[PDB]
């Protein structure tokens, strides 16, 4: 058996559960990763820079992406708690105001 | 029926073997039930300790004779006697003495001692086969052995070839035969004698007579090295020797890493 | 840049490759899980480059990549590693302890 | 044997008394246990929180 | 258990001798100084001679 | 279509009429169905017949 | 493997029969010497020994 799939919709699934402003840009690379990959070919054409740009984004590995942004996020939310529990905060606009 | 012993031909027989599935193999202590149709097999395994109830389910004994006795059937290992009472009798004869079970490849004959991880494809000096109109045609290895038998050499690898049964048997090509092995397969599947398996196109190098195919569970057994190509090959031979024999490789380490420059960081500036 | 080369004093440059060689050691351990190659023959990109660093700078590589690289390289990589670092000081204690 | 399993079934009943919110998670620990017994030594290579 | 070597066949087993080798450091305790030696002086030689 | 081709392990379907195609094309790797619908198969003969 | 050095062994009927290591110390015996290897043997007890 193989369950790759499996492992990766859980990565994902741990991604948005970990939600932070920075997961909208993840989304759009792997959004236009996906439509590159899916049309391609007919709007490419002359202009080498713009092929420049098109292969780089669809070599990008989305796939080994994500959990970079997991230990990225979970440090933050690490310090944010820390700073929350001893220091507290003064500003009203944060989310804090479940409690 | 019932079985009965017989004495005849006592004086020729060096020992006795059993055939287990169509296929001969050694004998161990530890067995429990044969079918025998000799006497001195009972001092043969009492003076080795064993014992067995006699019953028409269990693997047939043959003995292992110096003289040329009975004749050839297709289908059936060693040769076939019968005595005078009517009894049928089973016989494994040789031309050199330094012969145990032997096994029919393709091209060559080649002892074994376990028919599950050898080169084995056939156990029978002659074999039958359908042709393209359905009809009966013999095949023998050596041709004097039957008149009209067409040489087992002539036969051609990656060719389906259907027995009388309706077994099929499927050998890849190889380009060389003994101690080490080279083997090329193509994406479909591949039978031998009972047992048809699925395999992928490449080549596979092993250091023993073993059988090999390309899957999985042949690639995670020790001493087979498989590759999608040549050169594909020696990278993956030689990718173990920089690389762990495991998924051991946890990447939690990160963490503990990091941990180091975040207080080098703090460090600095403190 | 300038606003950064303001703070930290004289310890920017020790920070700034610390940084770096942390940050591209990071990117490997996150490519690791699907490239079984890189564990290997990075480490010995790593030691070859090491060279062309200065000395209070080139500590902290070798602790972080003692740190990080130590429980995922075969043994004879680090043995092999911790030769090349170590001879230096051996042939001056050879020279100046042993030597005849 | 009465030694070697009782003892261990007295410590199980003896968690209870001390329950907590934590206990769900033993609980689940001891169902994962049992499970890949029996089971898995599959499912290959790739992914790292599997 | 230290001291004890097993293998396949033969030639299973010589291969698999070496097996120790090409784990991870921190699978032996005391006979780790002879098997970083072994490796250390056929790097030596062969690097800085040949 | 009323021209002759070369042949690839990639077509799965012919109209077979010699017997030694069938070996001929295992050796290839390729499997094929009998169709009548499907491209005929010729063969290559020095001798002048026909 | 061997607990002493004489024994006592059933035979395939079932009748005791003497084992020692020499055949001097104890007459109608027969030595270990002439038991051969991957037999299975039992004494008097049912303990098995290969």
């Amino acid at each position: 058996w193989d369950l790759t799939a499996f492992g990766l919709v859980a990565e994902w699934f741990l991604a948005y559960i970990l939600f932070t402003r920075f997961f909208y840009v993840l989304g759009l690379a792997a959004i236009m990763q996906l439509f590159f990959s899916y049309f391609a070919v007919h709007f490419i054409s002359n202009s080498w820079l713009m092929w420049l740009i098109i292969n780089l984004v669809q070599m990008a590995p989305i796939s080994a992406m994500v959990r970079m942004y997991i230990f990225f996020a979970s440090f933050y939310y690490v310090w944010k708690s820390y700073v929350h529990v001893v220091d507290g905060c003064n500003s009203s606009t944060c989310m804090m105001c479940y409690k | 029926h019932v079985m009965s012993k017989h004495t005849d031909f006592s004086s020729e027989i060096i020992g006795y073997k059993a055939i287990d599935g169509g296929v001969t193999r050694d004998i161990a202590s530890t067995d429990t039930c044969f079918a025998n149709k000799h006497a001195d097999f009972d001092t043969w395994f009492s003076q080795r300790g064993g014992s067995y109830t006699n019953d028409k389910a269990c693997p047939l004994i043959a003995a292992v004779i110096t003289r040329e006795v009975g004749f050839v059937v297709p289908g059936l290992p060693g040769t076939i006697l019968r005595t005078t009472n009517g009894d049928f009798l089973h016989f494994l004869p040789r031309v050199f003495s330094a012969v145990g079970n032997i096994c029919y490849t393709p091209s060559k004959l080649i002892e074994y001692t376990d028919f599950a991880t050898s080169a084995c494809v056939l156990a029978a000096e002659c074999t039958i086969f359908k042709d393209a109109s359905g009809k009966p045609v013999p095949y023998c290895y050596d041709t004097n052995v039957l008149e009209g038998s067409v040489a087992y050499e002539s036969l051609r690898p990656d060719t389906r070839y259907v027995l009388m049964d309706g077994s099929i048997i499927q050998f890849p090509n190889t380009y060389l035969e003994g101690s080490v092995r080279v083997v090329t397969t193509f994406d479909s599947e591949y039978c031998r004698h009972g047992t048809c398996e699925r395999s992928e196109a490449g080549v596979c190098v092993s250091t023993s007579g073993r059988w090999v195919l390309n899957n999985d569970y042949y690639r995670s057994l020790p001493g087979v090295f498989c590759g999608v190509d040549a050169v594909n090959l020696l990278t993956n031979m030689f990718t173990p020797l920089i690389q762990p024999i495991g998924a051991l490789d946890i990447s939690a380490s990160i963490v503990a890493g990091g941990i180091v420059a975040i207080v080098v960081t703090c460090l600095a500036y403190y | 840049f300038m606003r950064f080369r303001r703070a930290f004093g004289e310890y920017s440059h020790v920070v700034a490759f610390n940084t770096l060689l942390f940050l591209m050691s990071f990117t490997v351990l996150c490519l690791t899980p699907v490239y079984s190659f890189l564990p290997g023959v990075y480490s010995v990109i790593y030691l070859y480059l090491t060279f062309y660093l200065t000395n209070d700078v080139s500590f902290l590589a070798h602790i972080q990549w003692m740190v990080m690289f130590t429980p995922l390289v075969p043994f004879w990589i680090t043995i092999a590693y911790i030769i090349c670092i170590s001879t230096k000081h051996f042939y001056w204690f050879f020279s100046n302890y042993l030597k005849r």
